[PDB]
RNA sequence: ACUCUCUUAAGGUAGCCAAAUGCCUCGUCAUCUAAUUAGUGACGCGCAUGAAUGGAUUAACGAGAUUCCCACUGUCCCUACU
RNA sequence: GGAAAAACCGUAAAUCCUAUCUUUUAAAGGAAGGAGAAGUCGUAACAAGGUUUCCGUAGGUGAACCUGCGGAAGGAUCAU
RNA sequence: AGCAUUUGUCUAAAAUACUUCCAUUAAUCAAGAACGAAAGUUAAGGGAGUGAAGACGAUCAGAUACCGUCGUAAUCUUAAC
RNA sequence: AACCUGGUUGAUCUUGCCAGUAGUCAUAUGCUUGUCUCAAAGAUUAAGCCAUGCAAGUGAAAGUAUAUAUAUAUAUAUGUAGAAACUGCGAACGGCUCAUUAAAACAGUUAUAGUCUACUUGACAUUUAUAAGGAUAACUACGGAAAAGCUGUAGCUAAUACUUGCAUUAUCCUUUUGGAUAAGUAUUUGUUAGAAGGAAUUAUAACAAAGAAGUAACACGUAAAGUGUGUAUCAAUCGAGUUUCUGACCUAUCAGCUUUUGAUGUUAGGGUAUUGGCCUAACAUGGCUAUGACGGGUAACGGGGAAUUAGAGUUCGAUUCCGGAGAGGGAGCCUGAGAAAUAGCUACCACAUCUAAGGAAGGCAGCAGGCGCGUAAAUUACCCAAUUCUAAAGAAGAGAGGUAGUGACAAGAAAUAACAAUGCAAGGUUUGUAUUGGAAUGGUGGGAAUUUAAAACCUUCCCAGAGUAACAAUUGGAGGGCAAGUCUGGUGCCAGCAGCCGCGGUAAUUCCAGCUCCAAUAGCGUAUAUUAAAAUUGUUGCAGUUAAAACGCUCGUAGUUGAAUUUCAAAGAAUCAUUCUUUUUAAAAUCCGAUUUUGUUACUUUGAGUAAAUUAGAGUGUUCAAAGCAAACAGUUAAAGCAUUGUGUUUGAAUACUAUAGCAUGGAAUAACAAAAUUGAACAAGCUAAAAUUUUUUGUUCUUAUUUUGGCUUAGUUACGAUU
């Protein structure tokens, strides 16, 4: 019988293909923060308008509701917990108030150019590909791995990554340079 | 067989699928008459058994009035309620009329109160009047058919004023 | 042909079995005996899925053929015996006594009970009838017979049972002053007082409980367990005792320790 | 269709058909049949159709004329007996 | 006590005959609609379109149509 | 739809007026029905004028048309459609 | 994201369509394809046909072993195995398809006081015996037939198979006790008597008749007295049949259907497991129908649900679960608890295999695989380890099921460089870009570590191992719609393109190329269907003077829609100035001067009782995500807690929704409806017939008599009685 395992899509297409005000918007955005495709825009841009759904729909029901001030304060808490929002802002209208720019700058590549490590956007993604990376305790390959607050203080590099100091060097270069010596001297 | 493929309540022809099932039964129906008892073993669904009486004649027959019951051969079918034909070919079914031997009864009654429990009360004439000339108007009431023996009680009264004016204007 | 059904898939299984999606395709299947497939658990379940003796159905099979599990004071043998509304479970290598309860969210936890309270159980009387020689003889949810019960006991009145003699020891009545616990209704997996009781002509009758936080359900008669008298609880209730947080209030338990 | 032309009292309209009306003719095309000078439907420059000399169609009716099909049979094979 | 065999009701497959319905589908000839070209004959409609148009209706005609009867203005007049 | 001479007879109608009566009896309505110009049909009368048809004379390259002269059916009453 | 543009014209504004656009768990197909996870897959066409192979069996204390094998102690004792076979139990579930089928089946919702129910559970039984009767298999012998899961004789022999059949307890009396007497479970009849359910012709108790069936002539060795197997009745249980209510697609160019042949009812039967025209007889003459019957259509199994949605909605649902239906077409049957069973059976028809021709055997819509049909679809794989089932139940079986193989059906994650130097470029030591040149790394090849039923994959580690990083990104476009070329050649109204408008007649911004540029990207085109866009099907929410569209006109039945009117208010506290909340204010009945009840229904509120998967949704760093339903914590190995020298500890798998119908429930408004004057009451008085209360005639029991309460006949008395 067909497997009960779950799927689903992650992006919308984005309808009225050529619209030149977005589109251009769309490369200015991925000039900032270096992803792949506009399918990476469409997927956060799903994200996010799910969030606003939600939001939108929660707003609706009235103060004091029972279901409303728990899924409320449910919904903004994973807010804090991604961090999305501040301590100050607490209220659904900051959920609301939740902008694509603001949710990019989440992203691990950004954090990491942010931080250090590479000098480039583009040299921060390859670096993620090419394990380099560690987020504390665990290692991940992920440019869209999404980065929550309490494990923002513990980026660092892999311990098995060359500047972690596991296999030192090119084993090419070192080693001809070795032979070389040896048969050399 | 059973509950289906017939008219529906409109008047129309409802269509028929689903082929007939087991448990819809509709066994063959069985006739049953006067001579020496003679009794088929039927095996209903869930192994419940049923008794085929296809020939009777020696009953259980109860005097309400007096509560008491004695075993008789029964002499003839006389009156069915449903169609004449039952009674024409002397076969027996539930609620039919025969008339039993009564001696057994007669014999009871002289022997318990005296004179041809709550005693006395008193007999009928007409019933009395049957009874001297030995044979007695009775009406079976269990189901043949069903349970492999023939069981009844004598008439009275009113009912037995109208089995009489039925059987017997008058043709 | 067209017989009784002997299979259940995994999926259409009870949900509060707890069973995953992905775990084969057919669940255990109760067998037939005293209580309700729907109301209960097979004993595999218990053992697997809940205690954690076994990790598979053979480990189940293995601890079953020896003797060492014990309900209702007897051996069992068969895997997919049902463990029933309440009972006693005795596992007698390890020495532990389980009495089967409800939580709060309408699912069985075998909860550890004391030797001196396993040696008696709690049976509700569903029917009772009279049979030849004007016997009396009750007629219980634990699928048991009851001989020689008193008159003064009636249907919603339970019964505290021995197990050693299968003869009862004393009575609870269903009077508006008596602790009752919910058994299958959408509020299941509840301990309330009784406030109110509502008769009606031909169809079902509806109880009003109360929580001991003064929250107020109702629920239908079929299902309510009585459980004690207004002293206490009859048997030792699990850690919730029967009182059922809401939602918002158990969110904010969780995080908060 | 359209045009010219001689000419009539007027130049066959609505219809209709190789019809009991068609010489040429067993007309041409279908269809019925195994083979159709027969039957039926069409077609119609029609020797020589056609509007109370009635035209066209018709339900019912026929000791009417005509063809085919089914049933049936000594009509026939092929006669025999009485 | 009992196998073969038969007869009767009752289930009732199946085979054939009609009858109706259903579905495509053939057919001489008839008669439409469209598509295609620079073909023929006209001048019908648009202007008072050179007889105002159009309606309903009936008859006629080579066709576009014409004519009768009664309407309409979407008429060419909102008016002594 | 339609209805214009005179008087009579039989009919309906609406408005107004009304300190008159009834007390929601209503509104619009598939179904169904009544009436329904003109032409046309069927039948009897009737038949002046008008006048599809048709016949001619013209006009036109042609005219089965416009125009002209004559002219059946219809146009009128009764009775049906 | 509740969205629009191009096309009627010389130019314009409308109406209106067509064209574009996006999606589509929705199929096909074209080109290309490196990774990794995830995983649909001969349904639409033929419920068409099938070669070969496999797909249901079963014995670990416990019915039957002189086939046979074997270990201990002294031919004997015990035992232990055991091919074979009877017997037992299953094989009636699964799995597959979706042809049939439109009040049918199905979903919710009843009912079963109308019934059946194996396995399992718990109660628990009544009218020769130190141990009974055969007859049969395997087996032995002789055999037959081309061949079949063919079977003939004759001789044997067992069973928990088949078949007989053996006490003893209870009731009444003197009075621990001494006597006497009874003694059939269901089922069925007749007669009565009468712990519960809303209601009993019910449980039940007695009387008089019949009466199945049973209550161990069975097997182990269990507790430092037990178990198996069979067994009557009851209950429970796994369930099943009927059965109440309410809910559906298209069609009126289907309007009257149904009743001799049961249609609708009544009575009586028969039949059923039971109710019933379920079936027979007799009798009624009904039942259904424009609120659409009866037909016809459906490329129609139903539902859970799926796609698309701002909100309404519209389309889809062969297909994971549930239920139904069926096994080539029809029909009929046996066994058994359960079957009108299809890897049970008999026959016919339609097909069709073997045959020495006499006869025999057959049913893939089980899984593979083949042919055909087609637009359209995978291995004659490996395994019972998990998941479960069946068995005489651990240990055996299972193409149920898992695991791989095939797999660009869908879905998620993700490479195809990165970077520094210089040189050049542009900016007010900057930003950009062609020279160089050391680092980083998968993909990949090999080995392992591991994983695994077994192997492979995954992950992980160690070797190898990019510069034209040739370890080479494609697809479709570039007038408008619509983002990007009035660039370069060829063609020359041809070839062609072009969804649409249009382009192509010698400068083609559209063809055919090349160059450049652009969109999406390991994916992108095309076709057909379908949803949005479509407020172009319009309830929300269209249009009808003239664009499409007011019936010629009126009456009128069904339908839909329908004036006003019967209980107005007053006071207090909280809170920021409003808001929310409480009190009292007519009249009758009822309960101890005080206390509490008062039309029906719609409507509406709460509730109850609701399968999961799905879906919305809380919790949870699967490496991330698609996901999953888990997990977390301390500890180089012990602390800590708590158990009376022992034991890891906290745990999570929420919630909601689950028609409108049905069920309970608070209600003031809004609606209906009931009640409602050629008259109808309400009460006080009196007479009268029914019941209750008190008394009681007479030697095992028949009466009678006063009093009190409800019903009825007859004058009075009331704010007596009708909205505008």
């Amino acid at each position: 019988p067909k497997s009960y395992r779950n799927y689903s899509k992650t992006a919308r297409n984005p309808k009225r293909p050529f619209e030149k005000e977005r589109l251009d918007q769309e490369l200015k955005l991925i000039g900032e923060y270096g992803l792949k495709n506009k399918r990476e825009i469409w997927r956060v841009q799903y994200l996010l308008a799910k969030i606003r759904s939600a939001a939108r729909y929660l707003l609706t029901l009235d103060e004091k509701s029972s279901k409303r001030i728990f899924q409320g304060e449910a919904l903004l808490r994973r807010m804090v917990r991604q961090g999305l929002l501040g301590e100050n802002e607490e209220k659904l209208d900051y959920v609301l108030g939740l902008t694509l720019p603001k949710l990019l700058e989440r992203r691990l590549q950004t954090k990491v150019f942010k931080l250090g490590l590479a000098k480039s956007v583009h040299h921060a993604r390859v670096l993620i590909r090419q394990r380099h990376i560690r987020v504390g305790k665990q290692m991940v390959d992920i440019p869209s791995f999404l980065v929550r607050v309490d494990s923002e203080k513990h980026i660092d590099f892999a311990t098995t990554s060359p500047f972690g100091g596991a296999r030192p060097g090119r084993v090419k270069r070192k080693s001809l340079k070795k032979q070389k010596e040896k048969t050399e001297a | 067989r059973d509950g289906r493929h017939k008219l529906r309540l409109t008047g129309g022809k409802k269509k028929i699928h689903k082929k007939k099932r087991k448990y819809e039964l509709g066994r063959p129906p069985s006739n049953t008459k006067l001579g020496s008892r003679q009794v088929h073993v039927v095996r209903g669904r869930g192994r419940n058994y049923k008794y085929r009486a296809i020939k009777l004649d020696s009953g259980s027959f109860s005097w309400p009035t007096f509560g008491i019951s004695k075993n008789t051969r029964i002499i003839d079918v006389v009156y069915n309620a449903s169609n004449n034909e039952l009674v024409r070919t002397k076969t027996l079914v539930k609620n039919c009329i025969v008339v039993i031997d009564s001696h057994p009864f007669t014999t009871w009654y002289e022997n318990t109160f005296g004179t041809t429990i709550g005693k006395s009360k008193n007999i009928d004439p007409l019933l009395l009047e049957q009874f001297k000339q030995g044979r007695v108007l009775a009406c079976i009431s269990s189901r043949p058919g069903q349970c492999g023996k023939a069981d009844g009680y004598i008439i009275e009264g009113d009912e037995l004023l109208f089995y009489k004016r039925k059987m017997d204007k008058r043709n | 042909g067209k017989g009784i059904k002997k299979h259940l898939k995994r999926v259409n299984a009870p949900s509060h079995w707890m069973l995953n999606k992905m775990g084969g395709q057919y669940a255990p299947k109760t067998s037939s005996g005293p209580h309700k497939l729907l109301e209960s658990i097979p004993l595999v379940i218990l053992l697997r899925n809940r205690l954690k003796y076994a990790l598979t159905f053979d480990e189940v099979k293995m601890i079953l053929i020896q003797k060492i599990v014990k309900v209702d004071n007897k051996v069992r043998t068969d895997c997919t015996f049902p463990v029933g509304l309440m009972d006693v479970i005795h596992i007698t290598k390890s020495n532990e006594y389980f009495r089967l309860l409800y939580d709060i969210k309408g699912r069985f936890v075998p909860h550890r009970i004391t030797n001196e309270e396993s040696k008696y159980k709690l049976c509700k009387v569903k029917k009772i009838l009279l049979r030849k020689g004007r016997l009396s003889i009750a007629v219980t949810h634990d699928g048991r017979s009851i001989p020689y019960i008193h008159p003064d006991v009636k249907v919603n009145d339970t019964v505290r049972l021995d197990l050693e003699t299968g003869k009862v020891l004393e009575h609870l009545k269903f009077q508006v002053g008596s602790l009752v616990m919910v058994t299958a209704g959408h509020s299941v997996g509840r301990v309330g007082v009784i406030s109110s009781i509502d008769k009606n002509m031909g169809t079902y009758d509806i109880i009003h409980v109360k929580d001991s936080r003064n929250k107020v359900f109702a629920t239908r008669l079929s299902n309510v367990f009585v459980i004690g008298d207004n002293t206490k609880p009859y048997i030792s209730l699990p850690r919730e005792k029967g009182i059922k947080l809401d939602i918002i209030e158990e969110r904010r338990n969780r995080l908060k320790a």
